């Protein structure tokens, strides 16, 4: 019969792992707060990945050189008989950064260990990083063959380039909480590009936030979906 | 709400 080559191949024996950093409390002499509301996110991530059929394993509190060797090691796996590599990191961050408890990691340094080249079992695997931090400090006011290194990465970031991501100290944040809530109840129905955009409409639409500092209210945020896949991503088979 |  006639064949389509549209979509990742999902039917492997595994789904694949899903690493989880949740990063709530600093070293002191970093000056970072603590992360109230992210073992919400944490505990939300580890059953939504679950129901998923992905090998979980949630870290907490590491710093940079754990981040880096726990990177390292994931990577230096045989994920031959796995599907994908989603990887969630839970912490404060800059533009192309994310802190470990001591000191901050370049995003690329984690997500070289996984191009093309450098991990072989999950080569033409997609490969998504799930990033709840902050990218800068701008604030939304609103209104109203050979295939490349980089192929196959998704970055599904919580917020626009050079803005600030929010977080709700009891409900955790609005971006996992978001994509927990849509992965729930459309994973066995929509491509991941779609889920992604109701998450993108959920996170723009029913969040606003609520500050007692004129600088930090009424402010709203918009995800950023930055990908490098290239076929369409279904977390169900058959 | 918080910023991270």
């Amino acid at each position: 019969g006639i064949s389509l080559d549209n979509s990742y191949k999902m039917d492997y024996p595994e789904m694949g792992l899903c690493i989880i950093i949740n990063n709530k409390n600093f070293h002191k002499s970093t000056g970072m707060t603590s992360r109230s509301g992210t073992d919400v996110d944490a505990a939300n991530l580890r059953e939504t990945f679950r129901n998923l059929k992905y090998e979980v394993r949630n870290k907490n509190d590491l710093t940079r050189e754990e981040i880096v060797e726990l990177m390292r090691d994931v990577s230096k796996e045989d994920h031959s008989k796995r599907s994908s590599f989603v990887c969630v990191l839970l912490s404060h961050g800059e533009e192309g950064i994310i802190f470990g408890t001591n000191g901050p990691v370049d995003l690329k340094k984690i997500t070289n260990f996984f191009r093309g080249d450098r991990c072989r079992s999950l080569t033409g695997k997609p490969k998504l990083f799930i990033i709840q931090a902050c990218r800068g400090t701008e604030l939304d006011c609103g209104i109203e063959h050979k295939i490349p290194v980089e192929a196959d990465f998704l970055y599904a970031y919580s917020t626009a380039p050079g803005y600030y991501s929010w977080r709700n100290s009891k409900d955790g944040s609005w971006f996992i909480q978001s994509l927990c809530a849509m992965l729930k109840q459309y994973a066995d129905k929509l491509e991941f590009m779609h889920i992604l955009t109701r998450v993108n409409r959920a996170v723009a639409t029913e969040f606003e936030s609520f500050s007692f500092d004129a600088t930090f209210h009424a402010k709203k945020q918009i995800p950023c979906i930055v990908s490098m896949l290239t076929k369409e991503l279904y977390f169900y088979h058959h | 709400d918080e910023v991270d």
